[PDB]
């Protein structure tokens, strides 16, 4: 059973991956990834960036 | 909430019945129920014409999308839960 | 139904008719509205003698004073009166409502998409802001069989319809005031069918014919489901999908390409008010412009960037 996603690189990975981690409820956190969008937290809620 | 016809060959739909809301919203009574109704008209032509598809019945799925991307993206989930 | 590719080259076959050259877009965000204004922009350049004063996008999320804005920006060039929009309902009404509070009537000259298309409800109580739009939608027509079929209809015979029970709570406007249920459909209240139920039918054929056609293909003399087509492989049937060819549910014809799309076939309306208001047909588009100028009927107008 996996807990946490440490995320994609491409900001377009990133989006597409998030897209089901956010139906199963898994949090991630990228490490090169900065499209502005993805600070939505409507749509992208389980998604965290350093 | 989603819409079994048992037969042969399952066919899928998507159609907006609600609106966007709250995940979901309010009734579309045009675009949302007459578009369904279209479908499940056109299976029964399809069912009771012979000589197209003769003695093979076809059958629906049909499911809300709610005007949303995420979730018409769980309603394919369950779409392709068989693999 | 078409790309918007098309609907594009439409549109700007219809300016060059109209002898404009300078005009202003305005987009949706979204797949949709961007998508469309992007390929205007890209034939324009390529093709040439059309120029683009200015390119506005509403956003999503419309904070307030949003629309005064995008009309006070389009003001800012005064020889820009045509608006190429690619917009949603709301968005259409309320950017034609800010510009009647503004009072900026005739001075816009509406281009719109198949968001517009024929719809009394952005125009609704506003006629005179958007007298004279011309609007571009896919051709389609009416299907009497499902008239009946929806007027049939009725509590005891459409139960497989987990939904019908709140449509005949709200088209009704009783609560199951209360009503019996013995109401009727077109009778006790307004009907009108739907615009891409056509499309819908047709769809679904599409598939009933590919599989047909495999059947007759990969089953030869064998009735019913066949061992081998138990297992219906999606990449085949792709190639049975894609080549198609029978005729509609209105009797037109329905073909794909090989790129799964529909050709091009549109038809031109222009809201007009005489001493009642409607949406008239002005011409069409099938690959080439068909256009009719002598029933055009504005309040015609250039929108040029300099007289000569
Ligand atoms: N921040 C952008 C983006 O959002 O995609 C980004 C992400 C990852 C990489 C990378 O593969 O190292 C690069 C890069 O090519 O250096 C750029």
């Amino acid at each position: 059973k996996i807990s946490g996603v440490i995320g994609a690189a491409a900001s377009s990975v990133s989006i597409m991956v998030a897209n089901i981690l956010r139906l199963f409820k898994i949090p991630q956190i990228s490490y090169a990834s900065t499209a502005p969008e993805l600070s939505d937290n409507t749509r992208y809620d389980f998604f965290s960036r350093v | 909430h989603s819409i079994r016809v048992d037969g042969d060959i399952i066919l899928g739909g998507l159609f907006p019945v609600h609106a966007k809301g709250v995940p979901c919203g309010e009734l579309k009574k045009e675009k949302g129920i007459h578009r369904l109704e279209a479908m499940l008209y056109a299976i029964d032509q399809i069912n009771k014409d012979p000589d197209l598809l003769s003695n093979i019945t076809l059958g629906v799925r049909i499911l809300d999308t709610c005007s949303r991307d995420t979730y018409a993206l769980e309603q394919s989930l369950t779409f392709v839960q068989a693999l | 139904v078409p790309p918007d590719s098309y609907q594009a080259q439409a549109m700007v076959d219809i300016v060059t008719a109209l002898g404009w050259n300078y005009v202003s877009t305005l987009a949706s965000e979204g797949n949709y509205g961007e998508s469309g204004v992007e390929a205007f922009t890209q034939i324009s350049r390529e093709i040439g003698g059309v120029c683009i004063a200015q390119s506005q996008k509403i956003p999503r999320e419309p904070r307030p004073g949003e629309f005064e804005k995008i009309i006070k920006r389009l003001l800012e060039t005064p020889n820009a009166r045509a608006v190429i929009m690619f917009a949603n309902e709301d968005d259409i009404r309320r950017i034609l409502e800010a510009a009647k509070k503004l009072n900026q009537s005739g001075h816009f000259l509406w281009i719109g998409s198949d968001s517009w298309g024929s719809k009394i409800a952005p125009v609704y109580q506003q006629e005179e802001i958007a007298e004279g739009a011309v609007t571009i939608l896919p051709k389609r027509a009416s299907i009497d069989g499902f008239d009946r079929y929806f007027r049939s209809r009725t509590l005891a015979n459409n139960r497989r319809n987990v939904w019908f029970a709140e449509f005949w709570e709200e088209n009704f406007g009783c609560k199951l005031k209360k009503c019996t249920g013995l109401e009727r459909i077109a009778r006790d209240s307004s009907y009108e069918q739907e615009g891409k139920v056509q499309f819908v039918i047709d769809a679904v054929y599409s598939m009933a014919y590919a599989l047909h056609n495999m059947h007759k293909d990969l089953c030869p003399g064998y009735i019913g489901l066949c061992p081998r087509m138990s297992t219906i492989d999606g990449k085949e049937l792709l190639g049975y999908i894609r080549a198609v060819n029978f005729n509609g549910s209105a009797g037109t014809p329905v073909t794909f390409n090989e790129n799964g799309d529909a050709p091009g076939r549109y038809d031109i309306f222009q809201y007009q008010i005489t001493n009642s208001t409607e949406y008239k047909v002005i011409g069409h588009w099938t690959n080439q412009l068909h256009l009719k100028v002598e029933d055009m009927q504005w309040a015609h107008p250039a929108s040029v960037c300099s007289l000569p």
